[PDB]
């Protein structure tokens, strides 16, 4: 579980970062209209 | 009109400051970054209001 | 001749585009060598200051 | 690889905001005081 817990936590961080990047891209795409 | 000019200048300075603070938020704790993003937009939106009276 | 109000709109649009490009570069480049990244960001920040 | 990417991007962002704070202080001394508070708001 030790390796499993570290593994799951690092995975969660990874796709949280990926989701943040995608949200940034979506926000810029949406807000380009208001530019 | 000088009041509007100085309001626009201070709003631009505050917009730059808030952009710096928001990118710092993205740097350290981006999870809540949107909490400031729309805020900055409001200032930008206010800028548009400041254009409306100048029309 | 070009009216200065149209120039002001062009300048603000260019400023918005420059911020979008700078943040896109930051998002897609964070992780490129640190020295080249720092130099490019210094150039972008100088561009921000000049546009201001 | 993901952890190394995270650490590298954290270092990059740290240097980004350090340089930006330094230059904002330089060309805009009147906004120097909030900028440090911004660091206090972030760090």
């Amino acid at each position: 579980h030790v390796l499993i817990d570290l593994l799951n936590w690092f995975r969660t961080t990874n796709m949280n970062v990926n989701n943040c990047i995608w949200a940034l891209k979506s926000s810029l795409n949406s807000m380009t209209n208001a530019k | 009109y000088q009041y509007k000019i100085q309001e626009l200048r201070k709003l631009l300075k505050s917009l730059l400051l808030n952009y710096l603070e928001l990118i710092g938020v993205l740097s350290i704790n981006p999870d809540m970054y949107e909490r400031k993003v729309e805020n900055i937009r409001t200032i930008l939106v206010n800028i548009h209001h400041l254009l409306n009276e100048y029309r | 001749m070009t009216d200065r109000l149209t120039q002001l709109q062009i300048c603000l649009d260019q400023m918005t585009e420059q911020f979008c490009a700078t943040l896109n570069y930051i998002d897609k480049n964070h992780g490129v060598p640190p020295e080249e990244f720092s130099n490019t960001i210094d150039e972008l920040s100088t561009d921000i200051i000049l546009k201001t | 690889r993901s952890n190394q990417y995270q650490r590298g991007k954290m270092h990059g962002l740290k240097q980004l905001r350090d340089s930006l704070a330094d230059k904002i202080v330089d060309e805009f001394p009147e906004l120097k005081e909030p900028v440090e508070d911004i660091i206090k708001r972030t760090s």
